[PDB]
C-alpha cells in the first residue's frame, strides 16, 4: 500500500499545476464581455 | 500502521482547500460560457 500511495503524492502536484492556467483563462473573459 | 495511515489525509488536506476553489471556477465558466456565447 505504501508504493501506490507515493505515486499519487506526486502526481496529484502535477494535475494542480496545469488547472492554475485554467483559472487564469476563466478570469479574463468577465473582463472581454 | 495507524501513524502511517494517518498523516496521509493531513498533507491532503491542502489540495482539499485547493479542490474547493477548482469546483468553485468550474461552476462559474459554465455561467460565463452560455452568456459570452449570446453576446
Amino acid at each position: 500500500l505504501s508504493n501506490v500511495n507515493s505515486d499519487i503524492y506526486f502526481k496529484l502536484k502535477k494535475l494542480e499545476k496545469e488547472y492554475e492556467l485554467l483559472t487564469l483563462q476563466e478570469d479574463y473573459i468577465k473582463d472581454e464581455q | 500502521e495507524t501513524h502511517e495511515s494517518g498523516i496521509k489525509p493531513y498533507f491532503e488536506q491542502k489540495i482539499q482547500e485547493t479542490e474547493l476553489k477548482i469546483r468553485s471556477k468550474t461552476e462559474n465558466v459554465r455561467r460565463l460560457e452560455a452568456q459570452r456565447n449570446a453576446l
